[PDB]
């Protein structure tokens, strides 16, 4: 299994701030073909899961504009430029890569 | 895009249930499809995927045997039959379209659209 | 597959006499007691007629110049079927006919027949009268467009007409117990018609299938111990000849002059 | 399916080894017999239950009936020490057994 | 003895996509062409060969009988010397066409409530294909510059699209159920 | 023919691996192949087979879905796809002759030429 | 098929929620496309597959509708988008475009 | 990254010819769905041209028998040869790229042909 341990679990957020979420890989993630195979999960509470970010840094469609992820090999990040009163919510990271799909723990996003 | 889905309840340890989903709104037979659980208060974790056709299915080690994935082309329905349920799979199941179609696009790869999941209550 | 087992051997082919032999049916015309004079493609009387026997069996590929005359004395089921086509190899179609124990199976593919084909033979201990028969015979088989099956085509002396004439695939058979010796009998007998396979190929090369034992294994040769019974069989050729094919009452041919 | 092999046998030079293989309806089945001596690759020395390939010697002699296959290594010299290693088919399954290892003391 | 088999083309309760087009080769049997041009339930029945009512009195060394499901708008393009998604695309009939194409409306059987997307065509393609040819490969179709690297996105397209047959479809856009029987003397009434 | 097993080192369960068995001469064509693997300490475990043609493929329940065999008989070489590996399948591989060109001969003969194994660790 | 767009001229003030609809003659299920045209400039594409948006466009965009009738939905008027807005079937041999909305602000 | 630039128009007599360009930086000309779309002064849009990847082209019947769309495959170029152009061809047209039930994603800047 290919661990993937996030940070921070909560994430307490004023909203119109800017907020950073991490994950760490305990494999290297990169290359299948050239890419890094992980993807951003938000699930809104009391909602289904909703893809935000695939491939490492490619946005779903439907994906608002401030959503970016980044990072290579075994430290991700995703950046939403600016939080609102609705990406409140839990956020999970994803390795795409082998077929054991692990998830992380879920960084939980709030308001301040 | 709908992924709706039946079955789910209320079953005994040890028991088998069966579950569907129903697709619609997309092609469905050029696409993988995931069954991802999440335990009350415990977060995601991946179940099983298969392919474009069948044939390529792949379990979760902890369902790997008890849990048998299958779909249905022509009813454009996804099937999952839990047997020998334990205490530890009460959960709400999603099932979910994998998001591309390409080689390195895996089967059990980014998931585009989930399902409103249907809770499996495994007690008595 | 594909295991070739011809070695060496080199022997010089070896002709016995075909006596008055291989007059079929070249006709679908019944007769009353009447000499009716025929001209068709025939094997003449008294010729030579190459001899194969296990010695085991070089079973080479043979000319088919005009069509052929096959005999086979075969007190065993060794003799299983033939090859017929041009190249005997990819790109170009070939026929194989092949029949088991209790069905003959015929096929017209692009086949990648191997240089030494033949069936393998085994029998299970658990019931004896097995014949598990394994194919050596092709590697490659597709793209095919003529299968056909019917009841199996065979001391129990086997004879058959090939000719391949305007599209037509034509099979003449007879079947005979034999008290003789070693080589063809006396006796007048005519062949009639099998089966008539609208298999439209070219033919000029055919090759026939045996059934071969594994005696004993060498770990890595494939040609270890491959037996092969004790049978016989003739290849004559047809040449255009006049006959004088003298009827019974009820149509049967009972004798000829070439 | 199952095949069962005793974990060791040990016989002096000079004697007779007797190694045998128990399963369900062996006997209804034909059983290899594989030699593999410490660290190096498998040689089979009886298929079909009887025969020996080119090369193995005479005292190697097997049979198999009801639900036990024997292989007997008669005039057992120090040379023979090895595992063996039962094998057969089940429905184009292949199967092999635990491994007797024999120790020629 | 029997007749060759034109219940099991036309009667099937389930065809191909045009892309997967299916085959089926005919041969060694009695065929009564009779119960087509007869049958009053076709769209289109064009021959390019012999006449249809002259068909049961020809004998042909085989017959193929192909069979899919397109729109009826592209129903123009089963035909020889065409051009279009379908004909460049998905199926290609040779400019020498001996034989003919039987098409009839299916709406009834291939279209769903809210859309059914079993049906696909090949929309993306760099050449076109040769008379007869079929095409069942599904690799990223790459539009740009870029190698695709196997990864459906942004100038990569998986090749394969979908019809989405609605019964409240207009005519030109309803499904057709397709047999396109090719002739070249072992098959004759 | 000789054998000649080469493709296997350390993987970490999860990945995957790719073993090749090249035989000496061209009378490969004539022989059934079959995939063998020896925990370290362990005996003889039969993983996979394919025939002479190649249409006749059977796997051992441990390793199906998972391991995928194929040959090439104008290159000469047998190959074994591992993926999805597991710690357990930490073993010399082994790749041997039947002799039989068909699984409805496979019985009739034992496994005559091995070639010498090449050793697959899987650990993290 | 003769696309028709109604209405053909419009105002409304920033923040309004403009409904913009393409109706098709015979039904084409969901085969329609909305493409913005600022003045002078070329056309940008919105919405394809009749409510799949384009990558780029903002999310204030809703396509809606199926077979007949279908909608160009402004969640939230913009003071920068007032364009002509176009309907297209999509799959279609003649690429028949609609007359055109030409959306003011008000 | 992804654009399409048009060059050639310009004012031109009644009967007379004119050919239109169209450069393709990223996307491959060879390998899509380019079509020509016109608009005249104050008025719609109007599909005139598309020139398949496999090499099928198709012509609005208001434009057949004149215009012809055409492929330098070297230079990843689109070309539109108008010919006869009667007063009614004075519009501006761009060179988009179809993809089917994808819309026409990208879009050339225009060329302006006037007629006089």
């Amino acid at each position: 299994d290919i661990v993937m341990t996030q940070s921070p679990l909560s994430l307490p957020v004023t909203p119109g701030e800017p907020a950073s979420i991490s994950c760490r890989s305990s494999q290297s993630l990169l290359h299948s073909n050239g890419y890094l195979y992980l993807d951003w999960y938000l699930q809104k509470p009391g909602q289904s899961p909703q893809l935000l970010i695939y491939l490492g840094s490619n946005r779903a469609s439907g994906v608002p504009d401030r959503f970016s992820g980044s990072g290579s090999g075994t430290d991700f990040t995703l950046k939403i430029s600016r939080v609102e009163a609705e990406d409140v919510g839990v956020y999970y990271c994803m390795q795409a890569l082998q077929t054991p799909g692990t998830f992380g723990q879920g960084t939980r996003l709030e308001i301040k | 895009v709908q992924l709706l889905e039946s079955g789910g309840g209320v079953v005994q340890p040890g028991g088998s249930l069966r579950l569907s989903c129903a697709a619609s709104g997309f092609a469905f037979t050029t696409y993988a499809m995931n069954w991802v659980r999440q335990a009350p208060g415990r977060g995601l974790e991946w179940v099983s995927a298969i392919s474009d056709g069948g044939g390529s299915a792949y379990y979760a080690d902890s369902v790997k045997g008890r849990f048998t994935i299958s779909r249905d082309n022509s009813k454009n329905t996804l099937y999952l039959q839990m047997n020998s349920l334990r205490a530890e799979d009460t959960a709400v199941y999603y099932c979910a379209k994998t998001r591309g179609r390409g080689l390195y696009d895996y089967v059990w790869g980014s998931k585009d659209y989930w399902g409103q999941g249907t809770l499996v209550t495994v007690s008595s | 597959q594909c295991v070739n087992l011809t070695t060496r051997t080199q022997l010089p082919p070896a002709y016995t006499n075909s006596f008055t032999r291989g007059v079929y049916y070249p006709d679908k015309v019944f007769r009353s007691s009447v000499l009716h004079s025929t001209q068709d493609l025939f094997l003449p009387f008294f010729s030579n007629v190459t001899w194969f026997h296990a010695i085991r069996f070089d079973n080479p590929v043979l000319p088919f110049n005009d069509g052929v005359y096959f005999a086979s004395t075969e007190k065993s089921n060794i003799i299983r079927g033939w090859i017929f086509g041009t190249t005997l190899d990819s790109k170009t179609q070939s026929l194989l006919i092949v029949n088991n124990a209790t069905n003959v199976v015929i096929k017209v593919c692009e086949f990648q027949f191997c240089n030494d084909p033949f069936l393998g033979v085994y029998y299970h201990k658990n019931n004896k009268s097995w014949m598990e028969s394994e194919f050596r015979v092709y590697s490659s088989a597709n793209n095919c467009t003529f299968e056909y099956v019917s009841q199996p085509f065979l001391k129990n002396l086997r004879e058959f007409v090939f000719k391949n004439i305007d599209g037509y695939f034509k099979i003449y058979s007879k079947h005979t117990p034999i008290n003789l010796v070693r080589d063809l009998p006396q006796g007048f007998s005519a062949l009639e018609p099998l089966v008539d396979l609208p298999i439209g190929i070219n033919i000029t090369r055919f090759q026939t299938l045996l059934a071969l034992h594994r005696s004993y294994l060498t770990p890595g040769d494939s040609s270890s111990g491959w037996t092969a019974g004790a049978a016989a069989y003739y290849v004559g050729y047809l040449q255009p000849r006049t006959f004088l094919l003298k009827y019974n009452e009820n149509g049967t041919i009972t004798d000829a002059v070439d | 399916y199952e095949l069962t092999q005793p974990p060791s046998v040990s016989v002096s030079p000079g004697q007779t080894a007797t190694i045998t293989c128990s399963g369900d309806k062996l006997g209804d089945k034909y059983a290899c017999w594989y030699q593999q001596r410490p660290g190096q690759s498998p040689v089979l020395v009886i298929y079909q239950d009887s025969k020996r390939p080119s090369g193995i010697p005479e005292r190697f002699s097997g049979s198999n009936s009801g639900n036990t296959a024997t292989l007997t290594i008669g005039g057992t010299q120090a040379m023979d020490e090895a595992a063996y290693f039962c094998q057969a088919w089940d429905s184009n399954t292949g199967v092999f057994g635990g491994g007797t290892k024999l120790t020629v003391l | 003895t029997n007749l060759c088999p034109f219940g099991e083309v036309f009667n099937a309760t389930r065809f191909a996509s045009v892309y997967a087009w299916n085959r089926k080769r005919i041969s060694n049997c009695v065929a009564d062409y009779s119960v087509l041009y007869n049958s009053a339930s076709f769209s289109t029945f064009k021959c390019y060969g012999v006449s249809p009512t002259k068909l049961n009195d020809l004998c042909f060394t085989n017959v193929y009988a192909d069979s899919f499901v397109i729109r009826g708008d592209e129903v123009r393009q089963i035909a020889p010397g065409q051009t279009g998604k379908i004909a460049d695309y998905n199926y290609k009939l040779p400019d020498d066409f001996t034989g003919c194409v039987i098409a009839w409306n299916s709406n009834n059987l291939d279209s769903k409530v809210g859309g059914n997307y079993n049906y696909l065509y090949r929309l993306f393609r760099k050449s076109n294909l040769k008379p007869f040819e079929r095409d069942i490969s599904t690799e990223i179709y790459q539009a740009g510059s870029t190698p695709c690297n196997g990864v459906e996105g942004f100038n990569c397209y998986f090749p394969l699209q979908s019809y989405g047959f609605q019964p409240t479809n207009g005519v030109g856009y309803q499904p057709y159920r397709v047999v396109v029987l090719s002739f070249e003397a072992t098959v004759c009434g």
